[PDB]
C-alpha cells in the first residue's frame, strides 16, 4: 500500500502473500511481482483505491483500522 | 442527420463495402471462361449486389459509421423524414397478416364447437369450411371491431374455470 | 439361501482367513493391533519413497518418504479410535465393544509407527 | 377365524438361491415370513429375482421387507389362485401376524373394523396453513 | 375416394401442402424481388 | 410415518385398496355413500409414500391423500 | 419332423383408404379419438410397437416382414438419389482426370436468397457443396467412367424401390406367410450364409475380375477415362482381356484342373497399399471375396432343413452343458424363435459392432483409390460409422430389457444359464461398478494430475514420454509382431496388411496416405479412458437389463412396465428405475464415450499420419503436437478445441459458412435441451392452465385440451436434442477444419 500510493498508475495492487508447499520453483518466480519479498496475488476488489481516496496513507493506518473492527466484532 | 448517421449515398464507407464484395466476386470470376456455366452465375451475382446497393441508396436509407443501413423506429421520426417504409408501414403490414391469421383460426374454432364431436374436426380438417372461412377473413378488422363493440368477444367471468385462491 | 460359491464357501479359503489377525480369536485387542499395525505400517512406506516430490533427492528421499507414511499411520490411528467411540457406545469377541477397539486403535498406532521405522532401518 | 400361529419347520420351495436375499437387518431388526398351500407342484417368480419351485402342500419363504412379502401374494393370488399369509418375525424371537389383518382381505369390507385416518369434510375444507403454525411441530392442515 | 380424401384432410397431411405453398409463395415473391429490406 | 387421510368423498370404489402395495389400507363399513363402505388407514407405519392409491382414487378431487412425513427404515422402504 | 415349406395365408387384409382416414385404428386405447393432446403423441409413440397391438405372434411376424420391405425401398430411393446426383449434379467425369486437385462435389443449391455462396469452387470448372461420403472413390473402384453409367444406376435403384414397395404390399395384403414360415432358423440361415452373403460375394467377384480390376488397370497406367474399353467389349473380347491379364488367354480350364496358381497375375496376395492410388490392390480384393464367396457357401449348408444331413440348432445347444452352469443352453432355441425383441437385441449388438470395426479397418487398409489422401472422407467416414455403431448398441440394451418385461416366463427358464445370471445380478453389478470407478481414478485422475502439475511449475512430476513414463508395451509388441508377419508367420504374402504397423510411408500426390502410427503415453492415457467411458455404459445399460422386473427397490417392477417414469416419491423418490431410462442415461454416457473415440482419431491422424510430404520429410498438419499436449485436460482445450476451431469460427463469407451457421444453430439445440432435461412436467402444466384461461376468455380454446408432455417424453424429447445437438456442433467442426486444411 506504502509503496502504491506514491504511483498508483504503474503499480499492482497486493492482496496477500501465498505460502503453498505444492509450488514449484517456476511458480514461485511466476507469482514474485511488484517488488515483494516472495509470491503475491494481485488485488482485485479495489480497496487500494477506496482506502486511498479516504484518507488511509501508511501501514499503521490501516493497522489501527484492523484493530478497530477487530474490536467492533 | 438523424442520430449522427448519414445517407448511404452519401456515405464514403458505404461505397467502400460495395467495392469490397464486387472485388470478392470479380477474384472467383476469372478462374473461369468467359461463358461457362461458374461465370454466368457469378456474372447474375454481381448484377444483382450492384443492384442491392442502388436500391437501399436510392430509398434514402441511413447509414452509420459502419457504413450499413439503421433503420428509424420512432413514428415521429419516419414520418417527418420519410423513414416511414422501414417499420412503421410494415408495423401494419404485419399486423393485419397477423390477425388474419389469428382471425380466422379463432372463426374455424368456434365454428366446429357446435359439431356434434370437435375434437375430431381439428384433427382431420374440414377443408370446405377452412377455405371458406380463408376468404372470409380479408375483412378481419372489421369484424373484429364489431364484435368488441357488441360485447361477445370477450367469455363472462362466471363461465371461465379458476383455480382456488 | 445366499448363493453358494467356492470363493464364498471353500475350505482352503476359510482356513487362510482364521489365521488372519483379524479373525483369530483368543488374542488381547491390543496385540492384535500391533500385528496388523506392523504389516501395513511396513508396506505403507514403499509408494511414498518411490514416487514422492522428493523421489529423485539421493538421501533425503529416504527420509521425506518414510516420515511421510509416519504421517499416514498417524492419520489412521485417529480414524480408528473415533470409528470405535460412534460405533461402541452402549459382542462375542472383545475387540468389537467400547473397551477392546480402544486398546486395538493404541496397538495399531505403535505397530504402524514401529513398522514404518523398521522400514526405514532397512533401506538405512 | 383365530390368528394362525407360524410352523418355523413348515418345508420352503425348491430354489437355489441368490443375492437378492437377506441382509444383515434380517439378524437385528425384523424380517418377513410368507407361507401358503400349493395345490401341485408349479414354478414361480421370487421377487428377488430368478424361479422358485413350490413344493405340494405347505410353503415358506423369507423375505427381507414387507413389500416382498406382499409382492409374492399378488402373484400367487392373482395367477396361481392361492391364499397366502405373512408374518413379521423379530430376532428375540417374537412373532407378529398380519395380512390378513383380520382373516379377510381389505379389499372386501368386513364388519368389526374401525374406521381409522378418516375425514369426514373435503380436501377443500382443510384450514389454511397460518392456523397450525407454532404448533410444536411441522404440522399439515390436514391433521387437525 | 372418399376415404382417400379424408386423409390428405388430415392435420399431417394439410400442414404440409399449407407450408409447402407458403414457402413456395414467399421463396417466389424473394426471386422476383430479391433483397428487400424497406417498403418504399 | 407418512399421514394418509380419508376424506368424506369417497365412493366405496375399493381401488386404492387394490393398488396400496403393503396393505396399509382396507374397506369399513359406512352409511354415507351408495356402497356403504369408505376407506381407513389403520396401518400407516407401512406405508411408503408410492401413492399408487392416489393414482386409483377416481373422485375429483382425490378422496385419499398422502403427506409424506417423518422417515424411517419401513417408510424408507429399505432391506438393509 | 415338421417338412420346411412355403405356408401363406390368401388375401389376409384388404387394400382401402378406410383405415388411413382413422388415426389409431391399430390399438384399442387410442382408437376412440382424441380428448387431449397426450393422445397425438401417444399416437406416434406407439405406431411401430406390433407386440403390443396385438398378442398373435403371426401378426406381429407378418407386419415386421413387410416393414422391412418399407425400410429396403428407401434405401434404394435414397441410394438412387446419390447415384442420380452424381450424374447430373456432379464434377465425376472431371474428377476421373485429375483426382489429386478436383474436390468431389454432388449437390448444387438454387440462386436465391444469396445462398449460391455456398456454391464453392471445387475444380473442374464446377461450383457446388464438396461432399465426404467417399462416393467418387467407390465409383471409380467399381469401373465407372461416365455419368451414363451413373444415371442407369439410378433408374435401376428407382425400379428396385418399387419392386421393394410391391414385395411388402403383396406379403401383407395378398399372400403372408405364416407362423410356421416364420420359424425356421436352420432354412434361414442356409440361405443367409450361403445364398445372401456367399452368392453375394461370388457375384461381385465377377464384377471386380471382369470389370474393376481391367478399368482400373488402365486408369492407373494413365489412359484417358474415355479411351478405355467399356466393360461388355472386356467381357466380350478375351483378347482385350488377355493383354492386361495373359491369365485370362487359358480360359477357365486351370479353375476345373486345380492349376489355380495360373491366376496369380489378377489374384494376388500382396498386402499394403497400391503406390499409385494409395488404395489397397484391387487384386488383391477379388482373391478376397473369392476366398469369401467359398467359405460362406461352405456354411450354407451346416443346418438340416429337409433331408437329414445338417445340425439342429436345438440339439447343439442342448448338448454344450457343464457342471458350473447347471442345465445350461436349454430353453434358449425356444426364446430366441418365439421373441423379436430377444433377436433384435442381439443383432443390434453385432451389428452395431460391426459398424465400429468398419471404421477402424477402412482407415487403416483404405480400399478405394484415393480414400487415404482425401482427409475429408477418411475423417467423416470413420466417424459416421463409429456414431452409427454406438446407438445400434445402445439399442440392443434397450430391447434386451423389452424382452426380460414382456416375453420373459420363469417356467421356460429354471436353472438355466439365463436363470443363473439373475440370481447373482448384485454380484455382477456391484464388480461392474468397482471397475468403473477404479478406471475413473486411474485414468481420468491421470489428467489431473498432470494438470495439476503442470500448473504448479512441476513437468518433471508429469505422467509423459519426458517424465515419469506409461508406454504401451503390449500394444508395441503387437505392432512388431504384425510387422514382421510377411517373414515368418504369413510367408506368401508379400507386405503387411497395413502400413500402421511400421514401415515406409506411402505418398500420393505429395500427400501421405498411410505411415506408422507411434503409441506413447499420450496414447496409453487416452486408451484407458475409452476403457472407462465403455464399462460405464456396459454397467448402466446392463444394470437396467438385469434389474428390469425386479430390485431390492421395486420388487414388482415387471408388473409397471418397461417405460414408465416413476413408481412415486415413496422409499425416498423412485425417479427413473424402469428400464426404458436405463437407456435414456446409457445414451449420454454412449455419446460422451464415443466424443472422445472421434476426437481422439481426429487429433491423432493430423497430428502424427496426415500431412504434406516435401524434399525435407512430412510435415503434418497439427505438427506432431499430439504426444506432448495431450496428457492434459487443458492441452485438448487449447490445442485441439480451441485452436482447430479457428477455420469453423471464420467460415463466413465463404463456401463453409454453412458449417458456421450450423456451428452455431447446434450449439443452439443442445442447450435448448437442457430445458426439458433440467424441468419437470409439473411447472408447465400449471403455466398452460394461465395460457388456457387467456384462450377461454378470448373464445378461442382449443377442443383438443393442451396438455405438459409426459414424464418420460419430456426425458425422450431432452435426450434426443441433446444428442442431434452434440453431435452436430462436432460434424460441423469436422468438416469445416478438415476441409479448409485437409
Ligand atoms: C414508444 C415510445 C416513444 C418514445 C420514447 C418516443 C420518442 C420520441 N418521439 Mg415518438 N411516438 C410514439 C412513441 C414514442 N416516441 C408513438 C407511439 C407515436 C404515435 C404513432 C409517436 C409519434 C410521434 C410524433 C408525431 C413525434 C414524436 C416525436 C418524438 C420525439 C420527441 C417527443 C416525444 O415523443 O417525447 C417523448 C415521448 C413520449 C412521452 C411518448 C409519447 C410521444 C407522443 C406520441 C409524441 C410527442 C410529440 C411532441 C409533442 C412534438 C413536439 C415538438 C418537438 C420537436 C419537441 C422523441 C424521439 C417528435 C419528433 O419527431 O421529435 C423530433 C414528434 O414530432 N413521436
Ligand atoms: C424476427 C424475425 C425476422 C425478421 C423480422 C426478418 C425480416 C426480413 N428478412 Mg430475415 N430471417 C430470419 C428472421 C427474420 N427476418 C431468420 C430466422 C432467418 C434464418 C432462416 C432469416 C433469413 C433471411 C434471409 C436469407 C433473407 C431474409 C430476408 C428478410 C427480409 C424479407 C422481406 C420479404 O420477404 O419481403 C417480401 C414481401 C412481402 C410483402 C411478404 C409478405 C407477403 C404477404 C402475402 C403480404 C400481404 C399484405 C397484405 C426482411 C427484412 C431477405 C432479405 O433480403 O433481407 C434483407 C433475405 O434474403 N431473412
Ligand atoms: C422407414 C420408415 C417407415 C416405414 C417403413 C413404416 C411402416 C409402417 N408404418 Mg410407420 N411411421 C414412420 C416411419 C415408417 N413407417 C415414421 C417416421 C412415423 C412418424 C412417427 C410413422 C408413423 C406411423 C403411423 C402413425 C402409422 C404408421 C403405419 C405404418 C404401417 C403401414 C404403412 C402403410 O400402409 O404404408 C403404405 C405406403 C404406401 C402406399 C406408399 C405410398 C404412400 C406414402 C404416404 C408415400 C407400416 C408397418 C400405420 C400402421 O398401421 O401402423 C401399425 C400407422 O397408422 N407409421
Ligand atoms: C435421398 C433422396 C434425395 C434427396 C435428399 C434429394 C435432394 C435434393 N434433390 Mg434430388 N433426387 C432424388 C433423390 C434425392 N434428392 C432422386 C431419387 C431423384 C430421381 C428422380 C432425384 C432427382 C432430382 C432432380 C431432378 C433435382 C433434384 C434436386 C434436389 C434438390 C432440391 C429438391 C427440392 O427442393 O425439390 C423441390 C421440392 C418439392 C417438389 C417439394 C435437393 C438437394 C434438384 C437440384 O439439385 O437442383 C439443382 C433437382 O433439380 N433431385
Ligand atoms: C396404397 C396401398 C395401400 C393401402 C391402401 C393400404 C392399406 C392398409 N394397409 Mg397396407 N401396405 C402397403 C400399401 C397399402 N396398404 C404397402 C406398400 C406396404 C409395404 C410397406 C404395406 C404394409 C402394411 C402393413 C405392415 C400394415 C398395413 C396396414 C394397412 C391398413 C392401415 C394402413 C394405414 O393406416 O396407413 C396409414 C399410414 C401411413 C400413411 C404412413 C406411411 C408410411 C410409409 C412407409 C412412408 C414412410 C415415409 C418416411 C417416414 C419418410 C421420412 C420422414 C421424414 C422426412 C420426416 C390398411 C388396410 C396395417 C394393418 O392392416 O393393420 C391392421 C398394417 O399393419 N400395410
Ligand atoms: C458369379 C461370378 C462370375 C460370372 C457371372 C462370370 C462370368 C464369366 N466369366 Mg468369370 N470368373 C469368376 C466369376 C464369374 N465369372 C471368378 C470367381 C473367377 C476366378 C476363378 C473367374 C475367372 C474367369 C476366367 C479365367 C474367365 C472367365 C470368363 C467368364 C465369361 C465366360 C465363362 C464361360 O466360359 O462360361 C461357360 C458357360 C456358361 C457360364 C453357361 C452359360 C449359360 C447361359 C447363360 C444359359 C442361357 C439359357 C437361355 C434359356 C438362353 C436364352 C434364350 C432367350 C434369348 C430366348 C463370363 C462372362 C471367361 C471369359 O470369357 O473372360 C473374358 C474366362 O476366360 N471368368
Ligand atoms: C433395427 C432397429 C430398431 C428397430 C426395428 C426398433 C424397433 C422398435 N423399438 Mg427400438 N431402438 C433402436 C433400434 C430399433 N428399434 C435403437 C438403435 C435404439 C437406441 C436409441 C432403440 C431404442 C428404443 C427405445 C428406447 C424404445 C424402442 C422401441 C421400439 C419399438 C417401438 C418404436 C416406435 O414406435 O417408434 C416410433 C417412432 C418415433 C416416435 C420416431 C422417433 C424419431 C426420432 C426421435 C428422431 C430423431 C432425430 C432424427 C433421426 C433426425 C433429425 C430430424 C429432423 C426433423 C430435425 C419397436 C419394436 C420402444 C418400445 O416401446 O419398444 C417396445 C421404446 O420404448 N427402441
Ligand atoms: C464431468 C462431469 C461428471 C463427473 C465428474 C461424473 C462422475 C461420475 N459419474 Mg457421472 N454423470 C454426468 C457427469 C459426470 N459424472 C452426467 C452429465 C450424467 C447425466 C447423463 C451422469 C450420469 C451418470 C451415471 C448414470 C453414472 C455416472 C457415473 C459416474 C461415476 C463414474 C465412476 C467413478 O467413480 O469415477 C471416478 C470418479 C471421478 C473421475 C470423479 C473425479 C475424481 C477426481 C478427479 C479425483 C478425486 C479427488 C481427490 C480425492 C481430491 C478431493 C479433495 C477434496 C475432498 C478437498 C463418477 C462418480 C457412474 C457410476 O456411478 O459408476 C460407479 C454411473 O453409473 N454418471
Ligand atoms: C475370464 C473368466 C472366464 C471364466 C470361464 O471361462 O469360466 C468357465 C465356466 C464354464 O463352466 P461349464 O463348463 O460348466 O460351462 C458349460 C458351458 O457350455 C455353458 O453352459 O464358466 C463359468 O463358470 C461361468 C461364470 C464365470 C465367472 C467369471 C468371473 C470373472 C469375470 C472376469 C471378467 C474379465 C473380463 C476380461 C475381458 C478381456
Ligand atoms: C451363372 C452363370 C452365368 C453365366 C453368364 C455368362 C454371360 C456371358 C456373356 C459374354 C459372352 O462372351 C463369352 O463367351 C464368348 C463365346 O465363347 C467368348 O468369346 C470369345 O471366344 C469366341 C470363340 O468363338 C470368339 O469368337 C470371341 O471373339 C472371344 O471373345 C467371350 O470371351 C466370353 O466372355
Ligand atoms: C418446455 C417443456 C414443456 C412444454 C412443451 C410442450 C407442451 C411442447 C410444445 C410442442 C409444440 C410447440 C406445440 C404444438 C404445436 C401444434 C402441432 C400446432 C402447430 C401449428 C403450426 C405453427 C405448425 C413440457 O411439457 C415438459 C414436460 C416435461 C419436462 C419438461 C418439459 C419442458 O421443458
Amino acid at each position: 500500500f506504502e509503496q502504491w500510493v506514491t504511483d498508483p498508475v504503474h503499480i499492482r495492487p497486493i492482496a496477500h502473500a501465498i505460502w503453498d508447499p505444492h509450488f514449484g520453483q517456476p511458480a514461485v518466480e511466476a507469482f514474485t511481482r511488484g517488488g515483494a519479498s516472495g509470491p503475491v496475488n494481485i488485488s482485485t476488489s479495489g480497496v487500494y483505491q477506496w482506502w486511498y481516496t479516504i484518507g488511509m496513507r501508511t501501514n499503521q493506518d490501516l493497522y489501527v483500522g484492523s484493530v478497530f473492527l477487530a474490536l467492533v466484532s | 442527420d438523424i442520430a449522427g448517421l448519414t445517407p448511404c449515398s452519401e456515405s464514403k464507407a458505404y461505397a467502400k463495402l460495395e467495392k469490397k464484395e464486387l472485388k470478392t466476386l470479380e477474384k472467383r470470376l476469372k478462374q473461369y471462361e468467359a461463358d461457362s456455366a461458374p461465370a454466368v452465375a457469378l456474372k447474375a451475382t454481381m448484377e444483382r449486389t450492384k443492384a442491392r446497393f442502388a436500391n437501399y441508396a436510392k430509398a434514402g436509407l441511413l447509414c452509420g459509421n459502419d457504413g450499413l443501413p439503421h433503420l428509424i423506429a420512432d413514428p415521429g421520426l419516419a414520418l417527418k423524414y420519410g423513414h416511414a417504409g422501414e417499420v412503421f408501414i410494415p408495423t401494419f403490414g404485419f399486423l393485419y397478416v397477423a390477425g388474419y391469421i389469428g382471425y380466422v383460426g379463432r372463426q374455424y374454432l368456434i365454428a366446429v364447437k357446435g359439431e356434434a364431436k370437435p375434437t375430431d374436426k381439428e384433427i382431420i380438417i374440414d377443408v370446405p369450411l377452412a377455405t371458406k372461412l380463408a376468404w372470409q377473413g380479408a375483412g378481419w378488422p372489421l369484424a373484429a371491431v364489431q364484435e368488441l363493440q357488441r360485447g361477445t368477444l370477450l367469455e363472462k367471468e362466471e363461465n371461465i374455470t379458476v383455480s382456488p385462491r | 439361501g445366499m448363493l453358494e460359491t467356492p470363493v464364498t464357501s471353500a475350505p482352503i479359503v476359510a482356513t487362510y482367513l482364521s489365521n488372519l489377525p483379524a479373525y483369530r480369536t483368543g488374542v488381547a485387542p491390543v496385540l492384535r493391533g500391533v500385528e496388523i499395525g506392523l504389516a501395513h505400517g511396513f508396506l505403507l512406506a514403499g509408494p511414498f519413497i518411490k514416487l514422492g516430490p522428493l523421489r529423485n533427492v539421493p538421501e533425503t528421499a529416504e527420509i521425506a518418504g518414510s516420515l511421510s507414511a509416519a504421517g499416514l499411520v498417524l492419520i489412521l490411528a485417529l480414524c480408528l479410535s473415533i470409528y470405535g467411540s460412534a460405533q461402541f457406545q452402549s459382542a462375542r469377541d472383545p475387540l468389537f465393544s467400547a473397551d477392546g477397539w480402544s486398546e486395538f486403535a493404541a496397538g495399531f498406532l505403535v505397530g504402524g509407527e514401529a513398522g514404518v521405522a523398521w522400514a526405514y532401518v532397512c533401506t538405512q | 377365524w383365530t390368528v394362525p400361529t407360524l410352523n418355523p419347520d413348515t418345508p420352503s420351495p425348491i430354489f437355489g438361491g441368490s443375492t437378492g436375499g437377506l441382509l444383515r437387518k434380517a439378524q437385528t431388526e425384523e424380517f418377513y415370513v410368507i407361507t401358503w398351500e400349493a395345490k401341485k407342484e408349479q414354478i414361480f417368480e421370487m421377487p428377488t429375482g430368478g424361479a422358485a419351485i413350490m413344493r405340494q402342500g405347505p410353503n415358506l419363504l423369507k423375505f427381507g421387507k414387507k413389500e416382498q412379502c406382499l409382492a409374492l401374494t399378488t402373484q400367487l393370488r392373482n395367477k396361481f389362485k392361492l391364499t397366502p399369509c405373512f408374518y413379521r418375525v423379530f430376532p428375540d424371537g417374537k412373532v407378529q401376524y398380519l395380512h390378513p389383518a383380520d382373516g379377510v382381505y381389505p379389499e372386501k369390507v368386513n364388519a368389526g373394523r374401525v374406521g381409522a385416518n378418516q375425514n369426514m369434510r373435503r380436501i377443500g375444507q382443510n384450514v389454511n396453513p397460518i392456523k397450525v403454525k407454532f404448533s410444536g411441530r411441522m404440522m399439515s392442515p390436514a391433521e387437525i | 375416394m372418399k376415404d382417400f380424401t379424408t386423409y390428405l384432410s388430415t392435420a399431417p397431411v394439410i400442414a404440409t401442402i399449407w407450408f409447402t405453398f407458403t414457402a413456395g409463395l414467399l421463396i417466389e415473391i424473394n426471386r422476383y424481388f430479391p433483397d428487400p429490406l424497406v417498403f418504399s | 410415518a407418512h399421514i394418509v387421510k380419508i376424506y368424506d368423498t369417497c365412493i366405496g370404489c375399493t381401488q386404492c385398496v387394490r393398488a396400496c402395495p403393503l396393505d396399509v389400507l382396507e374397506m369399513v363399513p359406512w352409511d354415507g355413500c351408495k356402497a356403504s363402505q369408505m376407506a381407513s388407514a389403520p396401518r400407516t407405519e407401512d406405508c411408503v409414500g408410492c401413492k399408487r392409491c392416489e393414482t386409483a382414487c377416481p373422485t375429483d378431487f382425490l378422496s385419499v391423500r398422502v403427506y409424506l412425513g417423518s422417515e424411517s427404515t419401513r417408510s424408507m422402504g429399505l432391506s438393509y | 419332423a415338421k417338412k420346411v415349406k412355403i405356408a401363406v395365408d390368401r388375401n389376409p387384409v384388404e387394400t382401402s383408404f378406410e383405415k388411413w382416414a382413422k388415426p389409431g385404428h391399430f390399438s384399442r386405447t387410442l382408437s376412440k379419438g382424441p380428448n387431449t393432446t397426450t393422445w397425438i403423441w401417444n399416437l406416434h409413440a406407439d405406431a411401430h410397437d406390433f407386440d403390443s397391438h396385438t398378442s398373435d405372434l403371426e401378426e406381429i411376424s407378418r407386419k415386421v416382414f413387410s416393414a422391412h420391405f418399407g425400410q429396403l425401398g428407401i434405401i434404394f430411393i435414397w441410394l438412387s438419389g446419390m447415384y442420380f446426383h452424381g450424374a447430373r449434379f456432379s464434377n465425376y467425369e472431371a474428377w476421373l482426370s485429375d483426382p489429386t486437385h478436383i474436390k468431389p462435389s454432388a449437390q448444387v443449391v438454387w440462386p436465391i436468397v444469396g445462398q449460391e455462396i455456398l456454391n464453392g469452387d471445387v475444380g473442374g470448372g464446377f461450383q457446388g457443396i464438396q461432399i465426404t461420403s467417399g462416393f467418387f472413390q467407390l465409383w471409380r473402384a467399381s469401373g465407372i467412367t461416365s455419368e451414363l453409367q451413373l444415371y442407369t444406376t439410378a433408374i435401376g435403384g428407382l425400379v428396385m424401390a418399387a419392386a421393394m414397395f410391391f414385395a411388402g404390399w403383396f406379403h401383407y395384403h395378398k399372400a403372408a406367410p405364416k407362423l410356421e414360415w416364420f420359424q425356421n432358423v436352420e432354412s434361414m440361415l442356409n440361405h443367409h450364409l450361403g445364398g445372401l452373403l456367399g452368392l453375394g460375394s461370388l457375384a461381385w467377384a465377377g464384377h471386380q475380375i471382369h470389370v474393376s480390376l481391367p478399368v482400373n488397370k488402365l486408369l492407373d497406367a494413365g489412359v484417358d477415362p474415355k479411351e478405355i474399353p467399356l466393360p461388355h467389349d472386356l467381357l466380350l473380347n478375351r483378347a482385350i482381356m488377355a493383354d492386361l491379364y495373359p491369365s485370362f488367354a487359358k480360359g477357365i480350364a486351370p479353375f476345373f484342373t486345380l492349376n489355380w496358381s495360373e491366376y496369380s497375375d489378377f489374384l494376388t496376395f500382396k498386402g499394403g497399399l497400391n503406390p499409385v492410388t494409395g488404395g489397397l490392390w484391387l487384386s488383391d480384393t477379388a482373391h478376397h471375396h473369392v476366398a469369401i464367396a467359398v467359405l460362406f457357401l461352405v456354411a450354407g449348408h451346416m443346418y438340416r432343413t429337409n433331408w437329414g444331413i445338417g445340425h439342429s440348432m436345438k440339439e447343439i445347444l442342448e448338448a454344450h452343458r457343464g457342471p458350473f452352469t447347471g442345465e445350461g443352453h436349454v430353453g434358449l432355441y425356444e426364446i430366441l424363435t418365439t421373441s423379436w425383441h430377444a433377436q433384435l437385441a442381439i443383432n443390434l449388438a453385432l451389428f452395431g459392432s460391426l459398424s465400429i470395426i468398419v471404421a477402424h479397418h477402412m482407415y487403416a487398409m483404405p480400399p478405394y483409390p484415393y480414400l487415404a489422401t482425401d482427409y475429408g472422407t477418411q475423417l467423416s467416414l470413420f466417424t459416421h460409422h463409429t456414431w452409427i455403431g454406438g446407438f445400434c448398441i445402445v439399442g440392443a440394451g434397450a430391447h434386451a430389457a423389452i424382452f426380460m418385461v414382456r416375453d420373459y416366463d420363469p417356467t421356460n427358464n429354471y436353472n438355466n444359464l439365463l436363470d443363473r445370471v439373475i440370481r447373482h445380478r448384485d454380484a455382477i453389478i456391484s464388480h461392474l461398478n468397482w471397475v468403473c470407478i477404479f478406471l475413473g481414478f486411474h485414468s481420468f485422475g491421470l489428467y489431473i494430475h498432470n494438470d495439476t502439475m503442470s500448473a504448479l511449475g512441476r513437468p518433471q512430476d508429469m505422467f509423459s514420454d519426458t517424465a515419469i513414463q506409461l508406454q504401451p508395451v503390449f500394444a508395441q509388441w503387437i505392432q512388431n509382431t504384425h510387422f514382421l508377419a510377411p517373414q515368418l508367420t504369413a510367408p506368401n504374402a508379400l507386405a503387411a496388411t497395413s502400413l500402421t504397423w511400421g514401415g515406409d510411408l506411402v505418398a500420393v500426390g505429395g500427400k501421405v496416405a498411410m505411415m506408422p502410427i507411434s503409441l506413447g503415453t499420450s496414447d496409453f492415457m487416452v486408451h484407458h479412458i475409452h476403457a472407462f467411458t465403455i464399462h460405464v455404459t456396459v454397467l448402466i445399460l446392463l444394470k437396467g437389463v438385469l434389474f428390469a422386473r425386479s430390485s431390492r427397490l421395486i420388487p414388482d417392477k415387471a408388473n409397471l412396465g418397461f417405460r414408465f417414469p416413476c413408481d412415486g416419491p415413496g422409499r425416498g423418490g423412485t425417479c427413473q428405475v424402469s428400464a426404458w431410462d436405463h437407456v435414456f442415461l446409457g445414451l449420454f454416457w454412449m455419446y460422451n464415450s464415443l466424443s472422445i473415440v472421434i476426437f481422439h482419431f481426429s487429433w491423432k491422424m493430423q497430428s502424427d499420419v496426415w500431412g504434406t510430404v516435401t524434399a525435407s520429410g512430412v510435415s503434418h498438419i497439427t505438427g506432431g503436437n499430439f504426444a506432448q499436449s495431450a496428457n492434459t485436460i487443458n492441452g485438448w482445450l487449447r490445442d485441439f478445441l480451441w485452436a482447430q476451431s479457428s477455420q469453423v469460427i471464420q467460415s463466413y463469407g465463404s463456401a463453409l459458412s454453412a458449417y458456421g451457421l450450423i456451428f452455431l444453430g447446434a450449439h443452439f439445440v443442445w442447450a435448448f435441451s437442457l430445458m426439458f432435461l433440467f424441468s419437470g412436467r409439473g411447472y408447465w402444466q400449471e403455466l398452460i392452465e394461465s395460457i388456457v384461461w387467456a384462450h377461454n376468455k378470448l373464445k378461442v380454446a382449443p377442443a383438443i385440451q393442451p396438455r405438459a408432455l409426459s414424464i418420460t417424453q419430456g426425458r425422450a424429447v431432452g435426450v434426443a436434442h441433446y444428442l442431434l445437438g452434440g453431435i452436430a456442433t462436432t460434424w460441423s467442426f469436422f468438416l469445416a477444419r478438415i476441409i479448409s486444411v485437409g
